[PDB]
């Protein structure tokens, strides 16, 4: 049934927004209102529509400068918080931009502040060609118009390229908003502006991964030994280059449909581009992804190659893992889309039973993914708050809670050990070897002499 | 000598050395008991300064957003922020204090934080006629200044809003100390020092809990210490003591003119100097002495920098960066152990008031050196300073600094706010005699494995 | 329960292609990816002339082999039994993922 916390008993509207799935629902009767306004004063673990854009997606690119049209807070808020590693020394973690917008800014304009910073920034750093201008939120209040800025910059400085994202942090309802401006606008603005070399008989783009702790470069190891071409990843380990190419691609694979379905759809739309969804966590998951990929290439033979060769080496660490973690609980508090890739691939693999699960951002869409895999007796929840959090806790007791640094610094005192549902804690996760990583920091988690000492009182006899 | 000031050259940042307004007055509210500050604006405004708290001291810290979205944003937010006092009141029974901070969004709305809270006030005595919630304008435009001046101003905010509904009352004996924007250990050690020297005083805001115990009841202690009844007090008070200029110097003031409270500035206790003045201001207006404790805690922070100084120190260049009560504070600790702080880096707008400082004149009567002081820098400035060919032998600044050093091979020492690529530093003092110790003892234990890792006569570190 | 339950349970716990973004590619999934599913499990051969069918066949490929392996019925049974079944697949499918689901994004024109 849909579920009434004491805690929200003077916000009664959360009740149609958390789910507890019991025996015999038609499940179509109990899909959580989702992607819609966040009520006020809740501690509400939502983001902003530019957070969406810059810090997700445009900003796990390798050779782009990040402007940020706005006061400063917004580029300091986006930087040392992410761990998209690239091939070229983390140009995209070491800097941030700002206009440094002022009063005199929003008062007669920002729009030569930001002309001058653009400059600005390509002299500084005369080996960067690219960059991603955003809007935040004065900076949309005030109407400056930042694609015509961007324009006469190009005209003016023939060696580079822009593009612009119109991304206040009020637009929207969270950080989706961000990810759909960008990616419809890219597509209507960039792809298709150049092309590169095929090499390949296979081609493909990977679609919505980026990168987190080295994950893409991981699943490239697979691409490259069965010979597949990657246009573009879109972002992970990317060039801005790579995303103006991707109408090229015989295949799009999508792991990521939250953040980046709507490029894949519009993808195919135009080019006829076959989307693909996958799972790219999860061991047996991972196989599944890499068949499917095999068949609609006609290189099957290759696939089951890599298939047992990955097997061999890592499914006997995994099984190890899963006689240690098979019953254990675990909570999943993230975005959205790791709910649904990994409450049944934990189940499958490691036996672990996920309890209670919520997401920030997600649609409709993610919700009806996630109660299809999930289980009987779980709580699935829309837009969680802090206080949901701690009634969840009490009801389903769980043994671990993947989530945020600053959601697991909350829960350790309550003992409750966490791993680092985004930005992972001793990764990669994805692929093969990836979920004997995650597996692993699972256990070094509940297996930890600290929470048994945590509960004795020394002063009890 | 000549210290020079001079501003950056360019219009834009690069790697911003401070975050905005709002972000500072958020910390200035986490540091009281049984207080959520309350954003008005945008949802990331929130998030991701609770993020860069939990980057800093390892926990979380409760601070709620009004959730600003497009309706609001055209047609006004004053819905928004009444909303969410009353789902605060209702949903956290103990809440007494919420600064309603305003952002670059709804300060350029116009939203009329004011009339709101007049609203809630209404609203609030209606639905909870036995609670006091205390609502405190906080304006804080991104726009100006940066996260030093909002935690300033959130302070002057909430204190000017609490002493209004107490206003004075019966003496209290107690000194009000504006401590700045320092380490749970810098609070520590000044509770000490006050201790030791049988000074009653409140610290404002006390935020020693922020390290808190993993305890076997599983309670949460996570909270600031300073109450509401702590801040009405501040109208009682025998004086203020306050050590930073630019993080709460402006609430002494306003406590001098408004209740006669009579501030004493002095500089920020980096260094030996500055914590002798410190405690001499202290025994001038308590009539307390200095016990022979401080005497003795003094001599051993000079025993040990003694043993580092003219052999590692002397002649060594150093960068630092960080709020500039710390810089400023920090070079002249550089100065007394034989360092020399050649280039100083201020992150923000307030430079008329940085040449006015009296710390400048004081570093250009004790400097053997040039220095050039940075004023509205970012870490860029840094960077392109050490890719022009400034020799540095050390940098002393923040955590998101670090790559400059990393790449540069540059030892640095964490110091200010916010120092996440270190285990610990939260609890130690910088502040100081212990405080000056500690921190030469990190310079030297810094330079010793760079020594180590650039086989730099590594062999030298056996007897000295 | 019914090999039909069998099928539905299996498309429900494990694919993604029936929750695409919209209801024309729901639709659209639903019906390529389950033809090519029962020409897979009535050794005919699969469509693999366009690149959407070659998806098709990707996605049926997996289906069918899993169905085959879970489901000791889904060897030993007939052609005309794929036939109802698929028929009774696609329309439960199209029952849950189309008409009576109430997620509102599902007609809108614009992705
Ligand atoms: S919801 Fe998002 S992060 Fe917030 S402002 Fe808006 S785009 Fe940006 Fe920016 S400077 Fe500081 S952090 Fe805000 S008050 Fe403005
Ligand atoms: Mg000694
Ligand atoms: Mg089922
Ligand atoms: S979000
Ligand atoms: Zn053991």
């Amino acid at each position: 049934p849909m579920v009434l916390l004491e805690c929200d008993k003077d916000i009664p509207e959360r009740q149609k927004h958390i789910y507890l799935k019991a025996p015999n629902e038609d499940t179509r009767e109990f899909l959580p209102i989702a992607n819609a306004a966040t009520i006020p004063g809740t501690l509400s673990e939502r983001g902003c529509a530019f957070c969406g854009a810059k810090l997700v997606i445009g900003g796990v690119l390798k050779d782009t400068i990040q402007m940020i049209h706005g006061p400063l807070g917004c580029a300091y808020d986006t930087w040392h918080t992410k761990r998209y590693p690239t091939d070229n020394g983390h140009f995209n973690m070491k800097y941030v931009w700002s206009t440094d917008m002022k009063e005199s800014h929003v008062v007669f304009g920002g729009e030569k502040r930001l002309e001058k910073s653009m400059h600005e920034a390509f002299d500084e750093m005369p080996d960067i060609k690219r960059m991603i201008v955003y809007t935040t939120c004065p900076t949309a209040l005030i109407g400056d118009d930042i694609k015509a800025v961007a324009k006469k910059v190009m005209k003016d400085r023939p060696d580079v390229d822009v593009f612009t994202v119109e991304c206040p942090g009020f637009s929207g309802v969270s950080q989706s908003k961000g990810h759909h401006v960008l990616n419809i606008g890219w597509i209507n603005e960039k792809v298709e502006t150049m092309e590169k070399e095929i090499t390949s008989e296979y081609t493909m783009n990977f679609i919505g991964d980026f990168n987190i702790q080295g994950d893409t470069q991981l699943l490239q190891t697979y691409w490259d030994r069965l010979g597949i071409q990657v246009v573009a990843h879109f972002t992970g380990n990317g060039t801005y280059d790579d995303l103006r190419c991707m109408h090229q691609a015989q295949l799009n694979v999508v792991n990521c449909a939250r953040s980046s379905g709507y490029i894949a759809n519009e993808l195919k739309k135009r080019y006829g581009i076959p989307r693909l969804d996958i799972d790219s966590w999860g061991f047996n998951y991972m196989a599944e992804g890499i068949r499917k990929i095999c068949a609609f290439f006609g290189i099957e033979e290759k696939g089951e190659e890599l298939i047992a060769e990955e097997y061999a080496k890592w499914k006997p660490k995994l099984d190890w893992y899963k006689e240690r973690l098979q019953g254990k609980k675990m909570a999943i508090w993230t975005g959205g889309p790791r709910l649904w890739h990994w409450t049944k691939s934990v189940e499958d693999d490691l036996g672990v039973q996920v309890v209670a699960m919520s997401s920030k951002f997600g649609h409709e869409e993610d919700f009806e993914k996630v109660i299809a895999r999930g289980k009987e007796g779980t709580y699935y929840i829309d837009d969680g708050n802090e206080l949901e959090f701690f009634e969840i806790i009490d009801l389903v007791k769980p043994d671990v809670i993947f989530t945020g640094p600053r959601v697991g610094e909350l829960v350790k005192k309550l003992h409750i050990p966490y791993v680092n549902g985004h930005g992972y804690h001793n990764g990669p996760y994805m692929g093969f070897e990836g979920f004997v990583n995650l597996a692993r920091d699972m256990y070094n988690a509940v297996h930890n002499p600290l929470r048994h000492l945590a509960a004795v009182d020394i002063r009890d006899k | 000598a000549e210290v020079k000031l001079s501003p950056r050259d360019r219009e834009g940042i690069i790697n911003p050395m401070y975050d905005c307004q709002p972000a500072g007055a958020q910390y200035a509210g986490i540091g009281i008991k049984d207080c959520i500050p309350l954003v008005h604006g945008g949802q990331g405004c929130t998030m991701f300064v609770r993020l860069l708290f939990a980057q800093h001291f390892k926990e979380n810290f409760d601070v709620a957003s009004t959730s600003l979205h497009e309706e609001s944003a055209v047609f006004g937010g004053a819905k928004r922020v009444e909303e969410g006092v009353l789902v605060l009141a209702r949903r956290y029974p103990n809440l007494r204090v919420i600064p309603i901070i305003t952002t670059c969004s709804t300060e350029v709305i116009g939203d009329d934080i004011e009339g709101s809270i007049r609203v809630c006030n209404r609203a609030l005595e209606a639905e909870f006629p036995d609670r006091k919630i205390y609502l405190a304008p906080v304006h804080t435009p991104s726009f100006k200044g940066s996260h030093v001046t909002g935690y300033a101003e959130c302070v002057k905010s909430v204190f000017k809003t609490i002493t209004d509904a107490h206003g004075k009352g019966q003496p209290s004996g107690k000194l009000n100390v504006f401590p700045g924007w320092v380490n749970p250990g810098d609070v520590v050690l000044l509770k000490r020092y006050f201790k030791e020297m049988d000074v009653e005083a409140n610290i404002y805001m006390d935020t020693e809990d922020f390290d808190s115990p993993m305890l076997p009841n599983k309670s949460i202690e996570t909270h600031g210490r300073t109450t509401v009844e702590d801040i009405a007090d501040s109208a009682n008070a025998l004086a203020t003591l306050s050590l930073a200029r630019y993080e709460g110097n402006t609430t002494g003031e306003l406590l001098q003119k408004t209740f006669a409270v009579p501030n004493a500035l002095v500089n920020t206790p980096y260094g030996i100097k500055n914590t002798d003045d410190m405690l001499r201001k202290i025994a001038e207006v308590t009539g307390k002495e200095i016990p022979e404790s401080l005497v003795r805690e003094r001599g051993i922070a000079l025993d040990a920098l003694a043993d580092l100084a003219h052999m590692f120190f002397a002649n060594k260049k150093v960068a630092i960066f960080g709020h500039p009560d710390l810089v400023l504070g920090l070079a002249q600790f550089c100065m007394e152990v034989e360092l020399e702080p050649v280039l100083l880096l201020i992150g923000d707008d307030q430079g008329n008031k940085y040449k006015k400082d009296p710390r400048i004149e004081e570093l250009k009567n004790t400097a053997h050196f040039d220095i050039e002081i940075v004023h509205n820098a970012d870490l860029w400035e840094l960077e392109k300073r050490i890719n022009a060919g400034l020799q540095l032998d050390l940098i002393m600044g923040h955590s998101k600094g670090r790559y400059v050093a990393i790449e540069a091979n540059i030892p640095m020492v964490r110091v200010g706010f916010p120092t996440f690529d270190r285990a610990g530093l939260y609890r130690k003092p910088s502040i100081g005699y212990q405080g000056a110790m500690e921190l030469g003892e990190m310079i030297a234990n810094a330079m010793f494995a760079h020594m180590e890792y650039t086989r730099n006569k590594e062999w030298i570190l056996n007897t000295w | 329960q019914s090999h039909l339950d069998d099928l539905f349970a299996y498309v429900e716990e494990r694919c993604l292609w029936q929750f695409f973004s919209r209801t024309w590619d729901r639709e659209e999934n639903i019906e390529g990816v389950l033809n090519q599913v029962g020409r897979l499990l009535t050794g005919q051969e699969p469509l693999r002339g366009t690149p959407q069918e070659r998806l098709f066949y990707a996605d049926a490929l997996a289906m069918a082999n899993d169905v085959r392996e879970r489901f000791p019925w889904a060897s030993q049974v007939n052609k005309e039994e794929i036939e109802f079944l698929l028929d009774g697949l696609k329309s439960r499918l199209v029952d849950v993922t189309i008409t009576r689901s109430t997620n509102r994004e599902l007609n809108h024109h614009l992705y």
